[PDB]
């Protein structure tokens, strides 16, 4: 194990079988005695953190995965995010340039996420005799 | 209470209110702050569904 | 009383020996738990064996019990120098106490 | 958890006799207190029990009209653990009376066995002679 | 029904069919009319019961559990951690007592509990033909 | 795509079609210069959001629909709450009346979601052999 954000040099696959890692790091809560600016500054803090999990939680959910980590979706990969094959992205490139080479792409794939996952859901009601 | 004499003999008591807070000590006396630890492990025979 | 067992059994170092605890059908068996105990004579019981076959905590495996429809067992495997004493059977229900058995004086030889 | 019981007593024939016991190390209140008796003539004999939480009891039929049993109510020790105690007055005693008395404490707190005596004490003796 | 914590001094199992009415009335919200002292505490408690309650639902995540209450996991029991068997745990002990006799070992299970989830999912990820 | 909200005066099935327009756009995350009055209003606000949001997730995940949006029970329809066939209700009434008929009742059916789930989880631990 090599710790918070160890494997972010490391190839995609290498960072993804220990993602835990740096979800579960994620979240701190680092206690009080400001019983003044700088309680100021850490009650703003607080609620940033929790927040952005939040956010992500909820985006999480609105995809069908709310179970958080690892999921699969029925949207297909268009080519013309990316033209690679799964060797090249998955033992080429870390996830830091891949999102760097998806963040053009990155909103149209969570809309098709979520849409894909209200269908399903719609069906699931259709889906009783 | 007084300072110690010898023991046993007599016992002097004088009233104080040296601080506020024995007060609320007096009304707290009854009260308690604990935090719940809602998460539990406990052993049972069970296992999720075999992926 | 009407719970009868083995009045006497002798078992050898290393082996198995099985107790027997029967009687009427208003005591035994089925829908009645039955317990086991050590008791060694003059002291207060030990607690070896309820429901039938659970057994008491820190009671060890060599000790098993078992219940058919006409009688209970108690079987002791693996006899040791401190097996060699007086166990009794128990009948009980949950509204009712304990109905001892006749009692069986085990003794370890070898 | 540690059960105390009392000594021992002489008794004539007639009279009566109040065993107590005494107990620690466990919450007095959540176990049931059982009363079972020893003799050389008639063997293990079970009493009865009472509940120290609720005071609900359960003699056997022959001593229903004979026996009191009573408990106190629970001394806390930390918050897991008491001490407590019990008694049991036999009266009306016979020479058939003559022998051991234990109290014991029950096995679960809920189930198919809640009063099942698990933990017993060392036992009283109690004689009947002239 | 007994109400938030009735079932604390109950059996384990007593406590364990009525978790759910302690779980619910674990948050609140209490409004407001602070339109001071006064404000900066009510503004300060409410960060920290939500943070707690999503510090708990981020571990229940993490462990393949984010539908809460009740779930089992492929941990098997290590005999180390307490040696009775299941009737003494569930119908001797309650809650209390039992989670003191586990403090030793907690984080423990925790790490195994997160580490069979994302071998479980891994294998999901490998589970298509 | 109509918007936040657009279906308000729609059908209630035409609404429910794309509950996830307004079930999106329901947490925001304004930013902050605030490095005062309007500070404090700030701070204040991003509370409450987030904390209404985590309340109707806690009953979501409560009634066994940690998942969100569309999810069913196994509690049926008492008609005491309302007296309209499916036709009328989906086709005839907008979310707004409708919440204004059953408000008389809601948690009256929240209490039995839960406890259905309830039930279904102890029969869970049950189902093993
Ligand atoms: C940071 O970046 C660097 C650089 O990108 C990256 O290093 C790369 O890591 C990847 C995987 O993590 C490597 O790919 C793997 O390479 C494995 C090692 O190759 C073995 O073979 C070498 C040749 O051995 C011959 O010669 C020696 C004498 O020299 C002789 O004794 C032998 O018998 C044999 O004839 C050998 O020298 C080499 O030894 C180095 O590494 C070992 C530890 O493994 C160490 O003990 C030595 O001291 C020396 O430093 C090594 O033994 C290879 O095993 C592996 O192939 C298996 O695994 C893949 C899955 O990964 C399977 O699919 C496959 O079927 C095999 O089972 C794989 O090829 C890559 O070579 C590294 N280097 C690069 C890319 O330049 C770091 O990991 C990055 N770190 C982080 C944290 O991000
Ligand atoms: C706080 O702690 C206390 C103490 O630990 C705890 O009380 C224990 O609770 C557990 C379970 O909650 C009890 O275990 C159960 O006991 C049930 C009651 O036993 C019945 O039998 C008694 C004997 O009846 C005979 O005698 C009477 C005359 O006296 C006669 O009429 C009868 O026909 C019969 O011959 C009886 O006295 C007793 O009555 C008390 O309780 C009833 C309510 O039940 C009340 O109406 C009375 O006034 C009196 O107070 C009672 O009727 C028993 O039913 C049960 O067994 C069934 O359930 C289990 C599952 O729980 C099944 O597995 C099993 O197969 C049976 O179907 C079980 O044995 C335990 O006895 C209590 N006492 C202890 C441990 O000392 C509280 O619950 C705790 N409370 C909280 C909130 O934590
Ligand atoms: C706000 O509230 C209003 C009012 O409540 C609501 O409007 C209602 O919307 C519902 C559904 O959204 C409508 O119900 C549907 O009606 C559809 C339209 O009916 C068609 O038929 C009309 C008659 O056509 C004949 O005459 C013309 C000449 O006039 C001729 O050429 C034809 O060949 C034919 O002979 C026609 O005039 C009408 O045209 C209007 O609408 C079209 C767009 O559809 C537009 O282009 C025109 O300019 C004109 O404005 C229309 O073509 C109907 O198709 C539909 O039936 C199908 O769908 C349902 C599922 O919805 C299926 O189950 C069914 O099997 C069919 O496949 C359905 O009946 C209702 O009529 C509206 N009006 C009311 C209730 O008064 C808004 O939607 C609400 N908006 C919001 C945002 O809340
Ligand atoms: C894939 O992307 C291209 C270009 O962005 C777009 O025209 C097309 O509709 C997308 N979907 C496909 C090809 O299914
Ligand atoms: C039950 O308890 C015994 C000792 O009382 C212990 O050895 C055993 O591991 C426990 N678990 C079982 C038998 O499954
Ligand atoms: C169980 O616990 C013991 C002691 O903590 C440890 O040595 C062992 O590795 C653990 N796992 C087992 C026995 O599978
Ligand atoms: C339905 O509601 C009525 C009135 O509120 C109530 O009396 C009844 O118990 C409920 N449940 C049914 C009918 O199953």
């Amino acid at each position: 194990f090599l710790g918070f954000l160890g494997a972010a040099g490391s190839t995609m696959g290498a960072a993804s079988m220990t993602l835990t890692v740096q979800a579960r790091n994620l979240l701190s809560g680092i206690v009080q005695q400001q019983s003044t600016v700088w309680g100021i500054k850490q009650l703003q803090a607080r609620v940033l953190a929790v927040e952005r999990y939040l956010r992500d939680q909820q985006l999480l959910g609105i995809w069908g995965c709310s179970g958080k980590l690892i999921c699969c979706t029925n949207v297909p990969w268009n080519s013309s995010w990316s033209n690679r094959n799964l060797s090249e992205i998955w033992d080429n490139m870390t996830w830091l340039q891949w999102d760097k080479e998806i963040s053009n792409y990155t909103q149209i794939i969570y809309g098709l996420l979520e849409e894909s996952q209200n269908q399903q859901e719609k069906n699931e009601q259709d889906l009783l005799a | 209470r007084d300072g110690g004499s010898t023991n046993s003999t007599t016992e002097t008591f004088r009233p104080g209110g040296g601080d506020m807070r024995d007060n609320w000590r007096s009304e707290l006396y009854k009260y308690k702050v604990v935090k719940i630890e809602p998460l539990g492990v406990a052993p049972t025979r069970c296992k999720r569904r075999v992926v | 009383s009407v719970l009868t067992q083995s009045a006497s059994v002798s078992g050898s170092l290393g082996q198995s020996v099985t107790i027997s605890c029967t009687g009427p059908n208003s005591v035994c068996c089925s829908h009645k738990s039955i317990s086991w105990y050590q008791w060694p004579p003059g002291r207060a019981p030990t607690l070896i064996i309820y429901e039938d076959n659970e057994r008491a905590p820190g009671i060890s495996p060599r000790f098993s019990g078992y219940k058919s429809y006409w009688s209970a067992y108690l079987t002791i495997s693996d006899l040791r120098p401190e097996d060699e004493t007086t166990y009794y059977c128990c009948s009980y229900t949950h509204n009712s106490g304990c109905v001892f058995g006749t009692g069986t004086k085990v003794s370890v030889l070898g | 958890g540690q059960l105390v019981q009392s000594g021992a007593e002489l008794k004539k024939p007639g009279a009566s006799v109040k065993i107590s016991c005494k107990t620690s190390g466990y919450r007095f209140n959540f176990y049931h207190i059982n009363w079972i008796r020893q003799t050389a003539g008639r063997g293990p004999e079970w009493m009865g029990w009472i509940s120290p939480y609720s005071g609900d009891k359960n003699l056997a039929p022959a001593f229903q009209d004979r026996v009191i049993m009573t408990t106190d109510t629970e001394v806390p020790v930390t918050s897991f653990t008491s001490t407590g105690a019990a008694y049991m007055e036999i009266r009306n005693l016979k020479f058939d009376d003559t022998g051991t008395y234990f109290c014991a404490k029950g096995l679960l707190r809920d189930g198919s066995s809640t009063w099942l005596p698990y933990l017993w004490g060392q036992g009283t003796l109690l004689t009947v002679s002239s």
